[PDB]
């Protein structure tokens, strides 16, 4: 046997939740419904479902752009891990070394992946193509 | 540690025993198959140096 | 279960995976209907065999049958392995348990007796010739006249007969709704009453005539530990067997049948029979004195299987002896009926059945051909005595035929045997030589195997010296060879043998749940005398002088049953109330207590357990009102009495009442009393040891002799005057002579061994198995423990302020009533409700309700569906502008008295009644030309110095306050709640000179705390008592909590 | 004292069984 909420005889709202850093209980039995139940004489019975049991719980530019910029920064036959090893080699030129970071994160960024071990032919073929 | 009951007998009797020194866990350590009765996992002790 | 499913699917995958098409479409639907009824034919024992059946499929089916037949038979032994070691489980799960080794134990049963019926009887005709002539032997030298059929008119078959019926009647008492078929019973019961002549006839004619019967039903009582039967008779033959059973017993009496070593007796309880044999143990000739090498011997064994192994012929011939042939054959008759259990049915031919009537007569006259086999017939008759002058129990005609023979104190209990021994040293050698002759023992073996007692400490238990254990095993040889082992059977694995000699300073022995040691006074040191409980002081008949001591302990198989009683009282549904399981607990506890009484406070392992037990008993409801573990909880929501609304709990164990918990409160005319009234008293010094209740019945019944002895020669009869004196002593009471149904039970003889024997025809337990009220008398009192219990937690007015009294406004408690044994739940939470719901006993968590100001510490949803009901609708609210309005109708009159120009009523917000971070002014007084305003003082204060702070405007605030058993008091709130209002950049206040009123509802008190002009303050003491007295909303809210809690007057 | 009922081992020095026990008077 199980009691529903017409036996409960003058259930009212829920208006606020807090006052005075004080919580507030709603005034209805909903929520101890929607956690267990009651039976004819009135016990409560609770369910018992909580596995993982959480201790916490408980209690609380465009791509031709970045091409033309990267040929920019570019001698021929080299890669552009290369270019990096070569303006970082304080460096020579940390300017064109950020530049050149930035244009291949933002290569990077735009899904082409493993930009750094790329020529600069098969960068101007790909600015061709 | 944690551990890892007996009646009376002809062999236990202590009015045949002889008290004179009392007999310590030191003693069942060092002689370890003198003393015990059951000496089931027990090590020989390095004697001297 | 879902392996077992798994099994199935696969046996029935591999029957229809070999078939082909067209015969896996026929076969799905035709295995499957017999597929099950050849697994209930085997569970019913009914052989399954069908025609028109191939045999590789019938074979398939058989090894179907058998590998779940041995999955079933290790599941149920393993059930009965878990709850036998105390593992909890589901309750359906030991109530099916029960059934499948029911099932189990009838198939055991039914092939026994198709194996006595087809291997012949066990018994040879020749031991049945020594026997049926030793009992003919031993008729004819006690000269024993055959009882003889009632003939016509006995002139007591009236009486006989209303006893019989008064024994029916005594089980259905207990509870008012019952079945049919024990309607029907009673309804025979009561035509048996109306006319009782026709009843004798029926009876006789029964006797006379009829040999077959209907069958008899069994049922198992779920003891934890081991089952036993309960059979179930039909109650036309029923009423037959119980005057059968009645005069037997009566005649049986009369012709003294039985000698008076055969136990249970009717004058006396098992441990008075304990105490007079340890008596009979000190009072031999010289028992004690080993300086020539004598021993004492102490056997105690029990028949094994006493009750399976009679055979029905052998009985009805040793039966016809002693009772008319039509009586015996009657007897005989009833025992080969057919049992059944719901679906099987077997007859009986082997042993006899344990449940009837009169098979109390039967144990007991069958269990004294044992002793014409064990005792011999030359000792049994110096025992007994001659017939015209017999023996008392333990007693013998002179010293010489006492001390004549080895075999000198015997004693029987239903089917245990206690048997003591004394030895000189050239009997001991021989009987140790005719026991080493046929069983020799070259390694000296006989040293394991030897029961022992380990509840004693090693060097107060038996020493194992070799010569006492070769005594012990000859004794035991020399016991078991006198009885034929078809007959009955003695084991040494179910024995115990204690020696006292010269090695052994002790004896030792078990009997009737007691442990008993006896240790001389001349085998220990000197005479100290530190009293102890539980320890018998032993002492000669002649000098008086002490000689040895009994220390008693409770054995083990008790305390094991006592726990399992603990364990089956919590398996209690969440639907049980509280006080079911109070109840029971109360119940087992008495039933503990009051039987072993004086050994109680000697074991300390039971003293651990009752204190282990009551404390899950407790938490069994703690954990039943909130789901999370208080830190503390009061003893007095147990321990008060039903009366006051409590539970009644016994006490057992140490628990003392905390201090700044027994003090109370009341409020009158002058002001606010306050008011201040220890352990909770034991069960065990409430009743009277075993030793002082023998002495003083001893004494009062001599002196009751004497009286009786002067008031013959007098010619007077006793009255209450002469027995005042002596009223509730001795055993039985002196309060059973003063009876209505003297010449009624009168004529009930042999009753206690009836009341041990309704174990197999009831099928609830019986505590207080080893007496009835009727005979002995009532033997423990208890009405000081609830006086002391009551007195012990600070009085009437000390308890009843946890128990929200004093928001009822009722006057007085003496006209007060429960409405009607058992109060529900949510009444006992909504009445113990200030004391549960306190800060110190849930830490920390505190939540307050929406339209109320009620803290809730914790969560209850069993409070709160109470709380729901009784503040409905806003009635907080409704309570506190009612105050106001009643306030401002007062302070509308009266005008000209306090210079008030003009009152005028706040606009008071909705939420104002219920929030508690801040407040706001209600009623606001306006001065005509200018007040003199004291300094802020106490409702009650008197003692008011006036400044010179004139002011205009005055202010007056309503609080409410719903509070606990700690925080009620309402002085110091009101002034806490003053001191923060005025002291505060969230209240507002219009005047800075006021006052402040507090009413506390769950208490209903009230007081006042501000400043206070001339005239005011006895007009606003006068104004709140005419409100507290008679304002409306607050009888509605009182009338709501006493339809509430459902207490009238 | 939270609640928790002890044993009664050691705990009776100066109590004895029969102590503080009464008798009832014959009614009438």
């Amino acid at each position: 046997d199980i009691l529903a909420s017409e036996d409960v005889e003058g259930q009212e709202a829920a208006t606020l939740p807090s006052e005075g850093g004080v919580r507030i209980t709603p005034f209805n039995l909903q929520e101890e419904m929607e956690e267990g139940h009651f039976d004819a004489d009135g016990n409560y019975f609770l369910n018992r479902d909580a596995q993982i049991r959480d201790s916490w719980l408980d209690n609380i530019m465009s791509a031709q752009a970045l091409l033309e910029g990267l040929l920019e920064l570019l001698l021929p036959r080299e890669t552009v891990a290369g270019a990096l090893r070569r303006l970082g080699a304080q460096p020579s030129s940390p300017q064109r070394l950020d530049r050149l970071s930035g244009l291949a994160d933002q290569m990077v960024a735009r899904g082409n992946l493993g930009v750094y071990q790329e020529t600069r032919e098969r960068l101007a073929m790909r600015l061709k193509g | 540690f944690e551990p890892l009951d007996e009646d009376w007998n002809e062999f236990n009797d202590i009015n045949k025993i002889i008290i004179r020194q009392p007999i310590r866990t030191e003693y069942k350590i060092a002689f370890p198959y003198l003393y015990n009765n059951l000496p089931h996992h027990v090590h020989l002790t390095w004697y001297h140096t | 279960s879902h392996f077992d499913l798994e099994l199935r699917a696969a046996v029935m995958h591999d029957i229809l995976d070999m078939m082909p098409e067209g015969i896996k479409q026929n076969k799905a639907r035709t295995i499957l209907q017999h597929l099950s009824e050849a697994w209930r034919c085997w569970k019913a024992n009914i052989p399954w065999k069908v025609p028109g059946l191939p045999t590789p499929i019938e074979n398939m089916i058989l090894r179907y049958v058998k590998a779940k037949a041995d999955w079933w038979t290790n599941t149920a032994h393993y059930n009965r392995e878990r709850i036998r070691r105390g593992a909890t489980v589901d309750k359906t799960v030991c109530k099916k348990n029960l059934g499948r080794l029911t099932r189990l134990y009838l198939k055991a049963e039914q092939e026994r007796q198709h194996n006595y019926l087809k291997d012949g009887p066990y018994i040879t005709a020749e031991e049945a010739v020594a026997v049926y002539t030793t009992t003919v032997h031993w008729l004819e030298s006690r000269r024993f006249s055959p009882i003889p059929f009632p003939p016509l008119s006995y002139k007591h078959d009236t009486k006989l007969l209303i006893l019989a019926l008064e024994r029916l009647k005594e089980a259905y008492s207990v509870k008012s709704r019952l079945n049919q078929s024990q309607r029907e019973e009673l309804g025979l019961i009561e035509q048996a009453y109306d006319n009782p002549h026709e009843a004798l006839s029926r009876i006789k004619r029964h006797l006379l005539t009829q040999r077959a019967f209907k069958e008899v039903g069994i049922e198992f009582m779920d003891l934890y530990s081991h089952l036993v039967p309960v059979y179930d008779v039909e109650p036309l033959e029923k009423i037959t067997d119980a005057y059968l059973d009645q005069y037997l017993w009566y005649e049986a009496d009369k012709r003294r049948l039985f000698p008076p070593w055969i136990k249970p007796a009717d004058t006396e309880p098992p441990p008075l029979l304990v105490y007079k044999w340890c008596q009979g143990i000190n009072n031999l000739q010289d028992v004690w004195e080993t300086s020539e090498g004598e021993c004492n011997v102490m056997l105690e064994s029990r028949f094994e299987k006493m009750y399976e192994k009679i055979d029905l012929t052998l009985l009805n011939r040793l039966l016809r002896l002693i009772v008319d042939h039509n009586i015996a054959d009657y007897m005989t008759a009833k025992n080969n009926v057919v049992i059944n259990y719901k679906d099987m049915n077997h007859t009986n031919s082997y042993g006899i059945i344990r449940g009837l009537q009169f098979a109390s007569f039967i144990v007991q006259y069958y269990g004294l051909v044992m002793d014409l086999l064990v005792l011999g017939l030359h000792r049994a008759s110096e025992m007994a005595g001659p017939p015209q002058m017999p023996n008392d129990f333990l007693s013998f005609q002179d010293i010489a035929t006492e001390a004549a023979h080895p075999i000198r104190l015997f004693c029987r209990y239903i089917d245990r045997i206690h048997i003591f021994f004394r030895f000189t040293a050239d009997e001991a050698r021989d009987l140790i030589q005719r026991y080493l002759t046929e069983h020799p023992d070259p390694n000296n073996e006989n040293i394991v195997g030897y029961n022992n007692k380990k509840c004693w400490p090693r060097d107060a238990r038996m020493r194992l010296m070799k010569h006492d254990v070769n005594l012990g095993r000859a004794v035991f040889w020399d016991i078991k060879n006198r009885l034929p082992r078809s007959v009955t059977t003695v084991q040494w694995e179910n024995s115990f043998v204690s020696v006292y000699s010269k090695d052994n300073p002790n004896l030792l022995f078990n009997m009737c749940g007691f442990e008993c040691r006896i240790l001389p006074k001349c085998r220990t040191s000197y005479e100290e005398f530190t009293h102890k409980d539980g320890v018998w002081n032993l002492q000669n008949e002649v000098t008086k002088e002490r000689t040895a001591q009994c220390f008693l302990r409770v054995d083990d198989e008790s305390m094991q049953r006592f726990h399992n009683r603990v364990r089956q009282i919590l398996m209690a549904s969440g639907s049980t109330t509280f006080t079911k399981i109070v109840n029971k607990w109360n119940t087992a506890l008495i039933g503990l207590m009051t039987y072993f009484r004086e050994a109680v406070v000697n074991t300390q392992e039971l003293l651990d357990l009752l204190v282990k037990c009551e404390n899950k008993i407790q938490t069994r409801i703690k954990i039943g009102l909130n789901s999370k573990m208080p830190s503390r909880f009061p003893p007095v929501v147990f321990y008060t009495p039903k009366e006051l609304g409590g539970l009644g709990m016994l006490s057992m164990g140490h628990v003392l009442i905390p201090q700044s918990d027994l003090r109370w409160s009341k409020q009158t005319d002058v002001g606010i009393t306050h008011f201040r009234s220890q352990l909770i008293p034991n069960l065990y010094r409430y009743i009277q040891p075993w030793e002082s209740e023998f002495i003083d019945s001893q004494r009062v019944w001599a002196e009751y002799a004497l009286k009786r002895q002067e008031a013959i020669a007098q010619n007077r009869r006793l009255t209450l005057e002469d027995l005042e004196d002596s009223w509730d002593r001795g055993i039985p009471r002196i309060n059973t002579l003063f009876q209505k149904d003297r010449h009624t039970l009168a004529y009930d003889k042999g009753w206690r061994v009836r009341t041990d024997f309704k174990q197999y025809q009831v099928l609830k337990q019986n505590p207080f198995w080893w007496t009835h009220q009727r005979h002995d008398g009532k033997l423990w009192n208890l009405n000081n423990y609830r006086t002391d219990m009551i007195q012990a937690l600070g009085g009437v007015e000390g308890i009843l302020e946890h128990t929200l009294f004093k928001g009822t406004y009722f006057p007085t408690w003496e006209g007060l009533f429960w409405e009607k044994n058992q109060i529900p739940n949510r009444r006992f939470t909504l009445w113990w409700s200030p004391t549960i719901n306190r800060a110190n006993v849930y830490v920390g968590f505190q939540v307050q309700l929406d339209l109320t100001g009620i803290f809730m510490h914790g969560k209850i949803p069993t409070l709160k569906i109470s709380l729901i009901q009784i503040f409905r609708a806003h009635l907080w609210q409704k309570i506190h502008e009612s105050i106001v309005m009643d306030l401002c109708q007062v302070f509308d009159q009266e005008l000209d008295a306090l210079e008030i120009e003009t009152v005028q009523k706040e606009t008071i917000h909705p939420r104002k009644s219920y929030k508690m971070n801040s407040s706001c002014a209600d009623i606001l007084l306006f001065a005509s030309y200018k007040w003199n305003v004291s300094r802020p003082s106490l409702l009650a204060d008197s003692k008011d110095v006036m400044d010179s702070t004139t002011t205009q405007k005055y202010w007056i605030d309503i609080q409410l306050r719903w509070g606990d058993y700690d925080s009620h008091d309402i002085e110091r709130y009101a002034r806490a709640k003053f001191l923060d209002y005025t002291t505060d950049n969230m209240s507002i206040y219009p005047s800075p000179t006021g006052v402040l009123i507090a009413i506390d509802l769950a208490y209903n008190l009230h007081s006042a705390y501000g400043n206070w002009f001339p005239g005011s303050k006895p007009l606003i003491q006068q104004a709140m008592a005419k409100i507290m007295k008679a304002n409306p909303a607050l009888y509605v809210l009182r009338e709501r909590i006493r339809k509430g809690l459902q207490l009238y007057s | 004292p939270t609640g928790e009922v002890l044993s009664l081992v050691g705990k009776l020095e100066g109590t004895r069984m029969g102590d503080k026990a009464q008798r009832t008077k014959p009614q009438m």
